[PDB]
């Protein structure tokens, strides 16, 4: 599937980029495509948890 | 309870400090060149 | 003459009260202190470059550029063929957050992040484009974009 | 010579009261305060183009 | 206990000396040529 | 070292010694000189530089102790500036680096 | 294989160049090709410790 | 035990001597030719 | 026994005299000819 | 074998020049052919000790 990476992270809002190269941005209250709903976003440790239980973080190659 | 009032004194100075930190906003700059 | 021998002893101990070993000790103390000063807590961001294809669709989202304080990033702006499109003018908000040197007839921008974490916006009018391109620049992350190339649609 | 060693230790302590690790952790406190100062409450908006 | 408050005083003076050593920002400089 | 223009390629780093002159003459893939049109450098308090406006040669002086900075150089025939990171405080000092462009 | 030579040892970062001339930087939380994962980046003594248990050092010629 | 601290003060003069005796640095002297 | 420090006094004055004598070094001169 | 002599002596490193015209610098932890491993470095008097019980100093002419 399309794998998102954290292209930007602040408290409140988050910006993500698909593995194809697409663009998206979300907050904690939003519906995330392919992952359900946004559970928790933390600027500390760079992790986003979804209602599908899946976690999106930085590129390990680009951190 | 003098520790109460000195704590309020220093944090009120800090609060006024952040007021003068936050109440100003600088403007734009439009630059044109041929 | 033991009086003059003790005189030489005490004049030595007041003329050079500091030991050479203590001199080297305090020199290492100086070096350790300034290394702790110049040290940055946390890890420094990863230096990298990117080449992005800008989508100018009205329904789309504007591009987002990571930054970091105290470093200069070069952003170049070329067409979809990659030919070097020059830059006509720009309008920048928050002057105290982002230092900028602009060569007036070039195609590349040098941007230095003056402030630490507060983010900014920038609009740029190109040469033949009726519509300007607006981008968001966000400092303070674990990735510093050293050079971003921008392939525009047009 | 214990007088000399005590004098050198006291001079070093009075010269630099702060240890380098204390300097690093207070710098951490400072930059945490800078992150707090740069922190903006509420939900930040979303930029968009409209026609 | 009774002698540590002057120890506090020398700590902050070095600290307040150090605290403005990070606030400054060096200007980028650009040089032309032919 | 031979530099590379891919965005995923990591930028080159240069070890520096404080107050000691580093000479950098910039050559192409063929080894011929590529003269410098302009340059940009942050933190003059940490990096000191003489640069004559004709040659492809940079005289670099590390002013501070451990402040690392970035340097961009636009050549007389290059659109893309070359950007490198210089850091002082290593166990070696490059007196002179021969850097090679793709073009 | 890759014989990595240290280019810049600093707290939080690492710079390496292999035996084939490829140059890169790496962090503490990251993998390493040919040595597994990064166990310790040491600012002291110029040491890089891997999860597979190896040390990365300068050339003896290039001190 | 009461003469170390006056002896320590002389070291402090030498202590504050060396920091400004070391951290200063003069720049390059570039020369042209023709 | 007051003679301990008076011989120290004239000791250091010539000593402080002598150290700066080795400190200064004038630069050399140059002369062309035609 | 190759005869080494000192052109410069400092704390930290040492500066050796061979009889053939080949010169180098050395540190405490290193090796030299014909003398072995540098067990200790004497900044005083321009003397370099090695593992083979051999001391490299200045030339008799360079004295």
């Amino acid at each position: 599937r399309i794998i998102y990476y954290i292209q930007a992270v602040i408290p409140g809002r988050a910006w993500l980029i698909g593995s194809n190269g697409s663009t998206l941005t979300v907050r904690e209250g939003s519906k995330i495509p392919g992952y359900g709903m946004v559970k928790l976003i933390d600027s500390l440790q760079g992790r986003i948890l979804t209602s599908s239980g899946q976690v999106i973080k930085f590129s390990q190659e680009d951190s | 309870q003098q520790e109460i009032q000195q704590r309020t004194s220093d944090m009120l100075t800090a609060a006024t400090q952040l007021v003068q930190d936050w109440k100003q906003v600088e403007t734009q700059v439009y630059t044109e060149g041929t | 003459e033991v009086i003059d021998k003790k005189a030489f002893k005490d004049m030595t101990r007041n003329l050079y009260p500091l030991n050479p070993e203590q001199v080297v000790k305090l020199k290492q103390i100086y070096e350790t202190s300034e290394y702790a000063k110049a040290a940055t807590p946390g890890t420094p961001p990863k230096p990298t470059a990117t080449s992005q294809f800008v989508n100018l669709s009205p329904g789309s989202t504007p591009p987002v550029i990571r930054l970091s304080q105290g470093f200069v990033s070069s952003l170049v702006f070329l067409d979809s063929t990659g030919a070097p499109w020059p830059i006509a003018a720009y309008d920048l908000g928050d002057p105290s957050s982002f230092n900028i040197q602009w060569d007036k007839t070039s195609n590349t921008l040098m941007i230095q992040a003056t402030k630490l974490y507060n983010y900014g916006n920038l609009a740029v009018r190109l040469r033949g484009l009726n519509t300007p391109v607006m981008l968001t620049l966000i400092p303070g992350q674990k990735a510093v974009d050293y050079r971003v190339d921008l392939r525009v649609q047009g």
